[PDB]
């Protein structure tokens, strides 16, 4: 639908690590969703095999 | 008679699948590889990569040599009228010579 679920983003952070010889950081940004729909809001159905 | 109608490479259709660009010094160059990688994507899963080697999104790709030949003789009676060598001022071996 429209309106399937929130979705809030977050700010990302590093993490500085160096690990044998070679500087490895690696990115994180967290998230969170909620479904702001009273009832169902999203149906599937197979359509081929 | 018979005449030869040419035919370009760029006017034909096959041209868009290759981009065709002149290299003159190429066969001095091509005695060491040329070997750039390109690229690969990857998707940002969740959970913490692993602090380890395999990173690697760059897989090579590396220059192959090609060539083409030809022959073309010509005679020997050819060219020595062509050189002007076996010629003399009748009007006849200045006929032959065109």
């Amino acid at each position: 639908e429209k309106a399937s679920e929130s979705y809030f983003m977050g700010q990302m952070q590093v993490a500085r690590t160096e690990s044998g010889g070679g500087l490895h950081l690696q990115l994180t940004q967290p998230r969170a969703n909620v479904d702001l729909g009273v009832g169902f809001t999203a149906a599937y159905a197979a359509a081929a095999l | 008679c018979s005449t030869l109608s040419l035919v370009r490479f760029l006017e034909l259709g096959l041209s868009v699948a290759c981009v065709c660009t002149k290299f003159p010094e190429l066969s001095y160059v091509a005695e060491g590889t040329i070997q750039f990688e390109v690229q690969q994507p990857m998707i940002a899963r969740d959970g913490p990569h692993p602090a380890d080697q395999p990173v690697h999104n760059y897989m090579i790709k590396r220059l192959d040599r090609r060539s083409l030949n030809a022959a073309f003789s010509i005679a020997v009676e050819a060219l020595g009228l062509i050189s002007g060598e076996n010629l003399d001022g009748t009007h006849i071996s200045s006929a032959m010579r065109l």
